[PDB]
């Protein structure tokens, strides 16, 4: 009974910690998931990478300044590099962490680590006694991984982008997917130590035509001291390529174990669209408990090193295509920036609290990813616009009309009601018609989720926009073909100003468009939730203060989620929009808006 | 007699398993060897192993070992004797690759949630695993077999509304479980139904146990013994969504089966919140979970053969991850598989304008009209290459000097035969993604027309973009489909003439088409356009984008087209074409 649970909690509070033992679920106890970051002591050095991690946590929606409210804690001390020989190591950390008032043996603390171990026999030497804290370590061995407690995170450089995205390198999805080379590697080899056995045996499999692997022993004093009978030839062959031309011209990239199981080459391989072939035995891949890596890479035991090229050749062509596309999706979803990595770790932790409100194994491994799919809205895949082809479900045949009122509005209600696809009408004051009382003239409150909205599709329509019933039906039919986009009549575009280095907004006779305004637009109700529970309070508050720009942020969010342009269909105030767009781009890190020259019309 | 060491929790594939034994083979399936010697369950297990594609002889060739000693039930196992036998197995090798099967890892004095035999490195397929006694990439969690799945055959009742909401039919639960279930029943009533001690006895009421579960939309599976209950299989068979209230329990086949779509896991502390947890789930999700539970039972929980095959398949995917089957194929019922699309070009990338499209032009016994269209096509910007396929074998190609002066590298393909399906062959000379298939008779297209069509294709790389418009209608009098082109209020196909599509569609036409359409079309010299539209609609699962406010593109046909449409609908088992009423024209 409860005695057995208490005994299990007491006994397994060690290296074998799990959530039901080394965690306290009572602190979360709500949909609100909050993380507390310890204040900076202003007496210790801060690495740029940990600064980026803490900025991602602080600028996230899980950040709270009250230690009582949070149910997850992140230290402000530098823990990423635990190597004693590194110039970012922090001394006296073991006693420093025990002086913290809120440590509580690290019961609900999340610690980020990227490097561990010293020169002889690199191990998981975090230094300080972690206790009950679950660590989001980078290079985790399989036998040292807690199956559902720790998180394996990617290893990234200090120059890894904090908010922006690199967009990937797979611009052309060419068939055949094969490239000039078949399997490549260009990195150092170590004469003595641990983790060089697989790197020393690459010359057997080196071919020079399809499998080209180049290694150098020049890694310090041993550049000429203890060089073996192969360094000369290896170095002469090595100085023939660029490691960047040979990375973008290869179908598969080898990612073997170096000194540590993790490596910088993994993220480069995912960015380069080359399918990574992992050789490090006993490596927990980044988010392996959440991402299916058989669909995005090849895993091969380095004990069977010699016959790897035959196995890689035996991989079918369509499998290569699927792997190459999955690699790009994973890069753009969870690895493109430090913010994405940190939010992925926090969301994976959050999914362990309420097991009945979580993301299935399909949301994570399919577009658009788990970061844009919040399970608190619904754990059912049919309530999302993205998962109709994967299931056998057609898009909803009924929509809900929502009118934000601050006469044509009377004609508009009558015209919209006559539509055969209209089930209910909601009128916002700041077929059954519903009137909802408003408390403030907040014009971004028109994107709030409402319990009165039954249909998945929502037609947002301003009172001054007169729209015919046939036009409504045609727009809904078009939306049924593209349920994930915004389908609407009024469209505006964006441009880049070289004069001021600021994004611009046009609204007159443009040659194309990248935003469709929400004044006559149809979109899924889930984006009402995502507009509220994903966007930070700062942007929406600025929108409320300026009294515009809510629909621009709507288009920004939809473009970021779908990576596709909106679909237009047919048949002092101005200066605020530019500042709005610049702030939105600054927060997002890039410009999700995509130009489009298509316009759908009835036949 | 020698006895091995106790089970090592720090034992994974990369350390314990021997990958040298099963290196690589064309059919990427492991080889399983069986020792010659038992319960009827273990007999069915060995028979299933021996009658599968994983069974081999010549022990030196096999990669896995399954000893013929009954280990399924630990209540009468005689641990020491089993350890002596496993040591005596004469090929133990510290159990480097030996597979053990178990379903009740529980001891009367204490439940260890794992096999209590030494089994130093032996791989376990156990029915009950806790998160502390389960090795992540080494062990396999398997269902505990219930004889009822073979003893009684419940009717295949479809999803729908039921009399009871939450039902708990278990025997000998701990008193706290009974007290809290009674509290829920007295609080709600007429929905929560708890059954006392194959017959279930409620107060002055009797039910048949396998069939009473058909009357509930949620079924409770509690942790009372071994952390794994045979009631789970009965719950899945009956169709009710399981509610697992075990604290630290890893569900069977959780490595590949997604239980979030088929069950509800609630920690046993929040038992009074179970009803409120389940009330939040809408009806459609409940129906989907019922379907997934029934599919899981019929695919993996039905018999010992299913369990053995699934366990060996999981191990095979572990050994050869590159050849592993898909998680979608794993948890999708046949109905969902038929309905599902699984678009291969799923990556949402918009190609840059710096590339182009290789126009492929098909002619036979028509030269004076091929030239008039090649001249107009060559004017189009971003036309990287132009290929002309020469069907008529008796006639000779015109002189090279006679060909027009174009800005693009032209090439001519000499066909081995005269078949109209040769235009869809994936040519290694095509260095682009978009392929413009245009016919000689098609003349009323401008350079701006083709450029706009290509620009529209760039926004939809994974579907078919074409200028001509045809659709299909259904007639009740013939009870078949018809090919209709005279009028257009909706569209479902665009002719391959004047169409933009990805070269992957050419590859699909050439290789991945079913074995009937291609030969039928090569026989009939017609209906390649309809076949390509069918294939695109079936593989991509998306509609088709017309790009012209224009219908006239030229200066027993219809019966043959209707026959083609009906045959193509028959060979696919359904009609994958989707009717849309929108066309794309420039802003
Ligand atoms: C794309 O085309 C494939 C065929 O290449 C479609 O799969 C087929 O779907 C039909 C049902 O639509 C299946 O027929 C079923 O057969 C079983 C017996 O096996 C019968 O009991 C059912 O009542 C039904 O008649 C057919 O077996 C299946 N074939 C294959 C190879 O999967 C698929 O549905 C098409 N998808 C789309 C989106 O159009």
């Amino acid at each position: 009974p409860r005695q057995k649970r208490d005994a299990n909690s007491s006994i397994y509070k060690g290296k074998k910690c799990r959530m039901e033992s080394c965690f306290d679920f009572t602190l979360c106890k709500k949909n609100g998931f909050k993380v507390y970051v310890y204040p900076q002591q202003k007496g210790e050095k801060i690495a740029e990478s940990y600064q980026n991690i803490l900025a991602a946590i602080e600028g996230s929606r899980f950040y709270t300044s009250d230690p009582s409210q949070a149910c997850l804690f992140v230290l402000s001390l530098d823990t990423l590099d635990r190597d004693q020989l590194s110039p970012q190591y922090v001394h006296n950390l073991r006693s420093k962490v025990q002086s913290l008032h809120l440590w509580n043996n690290g019961r609900n603390h999340l610690i980020f680590n990227l490097y561990s171990g010293t020169w002889p026999d690199y191990t998981e030497d975090v230094g300080f006694d972690i206790g009950q804290a679950m660590l989001a370590k980078a290079s985790i061995s399989t036998e040292n991984f807690r199956p559902n407690f720790d998180v394996s995170i990617p290893l990234f450089s200090k120059d890894h982008p904090r908010t922006g995205g690199e967009r990937g390198f797979l611009k052309f999805n060419t068939i055949p997917p094969l490239r000039k080379y078949m399997l490549v590697f260009k990195g150092k080899r170590y004469l003595t130590g641990i983790g060089s056995d697989t790197r020393n045996a690459l010359y057997h499999v080196h071919n020079g035509e399809d499998v080209v692997l180049l290694t150098t022993c020049k890694h310090g004093k041993d550049w000429q001291k203890h060089k073996d009978s192969r360094c000369d030839r290896d170095n002469t062959e090595y100085e023939k390529y660029d490691y960047r031309e040979m990375l973008h011209n290869a179908t598969f990239c080898l990612v073997p174990r170096g000194r540590r199981l993790g490596s910088f080459r993994f993220l480069e391989a995912l960015q380069a669209a080359c399918v990574p072939v992992m050789l490090s035995n006993g490596w927990e891949l980044p988010f392996s408990e959440v991402i299916n890596w058989n669909q995005a890479a090849v895993i091969g035991d380095e004990r069977l090193l010699l016959q790897i090229p035959s196995t890689i050749r035996s991989i079918h062509q369509d499998k290569i295509l699927a792997l190459r596309q999955q690699t790009q999706f994973l890069w753009e979803a969870y690895f493109s920036s430090v913010e994405k990595i940190v939010l992925t770790t926090l969301e994976i932790i959050q999914d362990r609290i309420f097991k009945h409100i979580s993301r299935n194994s399909l949301i994570w491994n399919k577009h658009p990813g788990g970061l844009f799919v919040l399970p608190q809205y619904s754990s059912y895949l049919g309530d999302f616009p993205y998962y109709y082809a994967n299931l056998g479900l057609k898009p909803p045949s009924k929509f809900t009309a929502v009118i934000h009122a601050v006469q044509p509005v009377l004609k508009l209600l009558v015209a919209a009601a006559k539509s055969q696809y209209c089930a209910q009408i909601i009128v916002l004051w700041n077929v059954p018609v519903v009137v909802i009382e408003g408390e403030s003239k907040v014009m971004s409150s028109r994107f709030l989720p409402y319990d009165n909205i039954i249909t998945d599709a929502v037609l947002s329509l301003d009172e001054d926009t007169v729209l015919s019933t046939t036009e409504v039906d045609f727009a809904f039919t078009v939306w049924q073909s593209f349920p994930e986009r915004i389908v609407g009549y009024p469209a505006r575009s964006h441009f880049w100003d070289n004069s001021k280095e600021r994004w611009g907004y046009t609204s007159k006779w443009t040659n194309d468009y990248s935003m469709v305004l929400t004044g006559a637009a149809i979109y899924h109700k889930y984006y009402h939730y995502l507009y509220s529970h994903y966007l930070p309070a700062s942007l929406k508050n600025m929108v409320d203060q300026l009294a515009n720009c809510e629909d621009i942020l709507m288009n920004f969010l939809v473009s970021a989620v779908t990576k596709l342009p909106p679909i237009k269909v047919t048949q002092d105030h101005f200066a605020q929009r530019q500042s709005c767009m610049n702030t939105f781009a600054s927060w997002f890190g890039y410009m999700p808006l995509i130009h489009s020259q298509m316009r759908l019309d009835p036949v | 007699s020698p006895i091995p060491e106790r089970g090592d929790l720090s034992c994974r594939m990369h350390t314990c398993f021997d990958v040298y034994r099963c290196g690589f083979n064309p059919k990427n399936k492991i080889k399983v060897y069986i020792y010659a010697l038992i319960s009827r369950e273990y007999n069915e297990l060995l028979m299933a192993i021996s009658d599968s594609d994983y069974y081999t002889d010549d022990i030196n060739r096999a990669c896995l070992f399954v000893p013929s000693i009954d280990v399924l039930n630990q209540n009468t196992l005689r641990i020491k004797e089993t350890a002596q036998a496993m040591a005596q197995l004469s090929r133990w090798d510290r159990g480097t690759n030996h597979l053990l099967f178990n379903m009740l890892p529980g001891g009367p004095p204490d439940y260890n949630t794992a096999l209590d035999v030494p089994r130093d490195r032996a791989l376990l397929a156990g029915g009950g695993f806790s998160t502390w006694t389960y090795r992540q990439g080494y062990d396999v969690s398997i269902p505990v077999y219930s004889p009822l799945s073979a003893e009684v055959d419940l009717p295949e009742k479809g999803p729908g509304p039921r009399q009871y909401f939450l039902l708990s039919s278990q025997v000998g639960l701990h008193p706290e479980y009974r007290e809290d279930l009674e509290a829920l029943q007295v609080k709600h009533g007429e929905s929560v139904l708890v059954l006392d001690k194959r017959k279930r006895c409620h107060k002055h009421q009797v039910f048949d146990y396998p069939q009473v579960l058909q009357e509930a939309t949620f079924c409770v599976v509690l942790r009372g013994a071994r952390l794994g209950q045979a009631v789970l299989s009965d719950v899945l068979q009956a169709g009710c969504v399981p509610v697992v209230i075990a604290d630290s329990y890893i569900l069977p086949f959780s490595e590949v089966l997604d239980w979030k779509r088929a069950s509800v896991v609630v920690p046993e502390e929040k038992m009074s919140d179970v009803y409120s947890i389940l009330q939040s789930i809408p009806q459609r999700q409940i129906e989907e979970m019922q379907r997934q539970a029934r599919w899981f039972w019929e695919a993996y929980f039905q018999s010992i053969k299913a369990i053995a095959l699934a366990t060996l398949q999981i191990i095979n995917d572990r050994i050869y991850p590159y050849a592993a089957i898909s998680y979608e194929e794993w948890n999708d019922p046949p109905a969902v598989k038929w309905g599902s699309v699984s678009n291969p070009l799923f990556l949402p990338l918009i190609p840059p304008q710096s590339q182009g499209f290789t126009a492929i032009v098909l002619t036979y016994d028509r030269v004076e009209s091929l030239f008039r269209v090649i001249t107009e096509v060559s004017k189009v910007p971003s036309l990287s290459k132009l290929l002309v396929v020469w069907n008529n074998q008796n006639k000779n190609p015109p002189e090279d000097s006679l060909w027009p002066k174009i800005r693009v590298p032209l090439k001519v393909v000499r066909t081995a035969e005269n078949k109209l399906s040769n235009r869809f062959f994936p040519y290694d000379e095509i260095e682009t993604e978009a392929v413009l298939a245009i016919d000689d008779d098609i003349i009323m297209l401008t350079s701006d027309e083709l450029q706009f069509g290509y620009e529209v294709w760039r926004e939809f790389p994974d579907r078919l973009v074409g200028y001509p418009g045809r659709l299909h209608l259904w007639d009740h009098e013939m009870n078949k489909w018809k090919y209709e082109s005279e009028w257009t209020n909706e569209v479902s196909m665009v002719l391959t003439g004047a169409a933009f599509y990805h070269k992957y569609f050419n590859y699909l036409y050439t290789y991945k088409m079913p074995g009937d359409i291609k030969n039928w079309v090569d026989a009939h010299m017609n209906c390649e356009d309809i076949a390509m539209n069918f294939l695109v609609a079936n593989v991509t699962g998306k509609a088709v984008i017309k790009v012209t406010p224009r219908k006239k593109f030229k200066c027993t046909h219809m019966v043959e087209r209707s026959e083609c449409i009906n045959k193509f609908a028959s060979v696919f088992g359904t009609m994958p074409l989707k009717v849309v009423e929108h066309r794309a024209d420039p802003v």
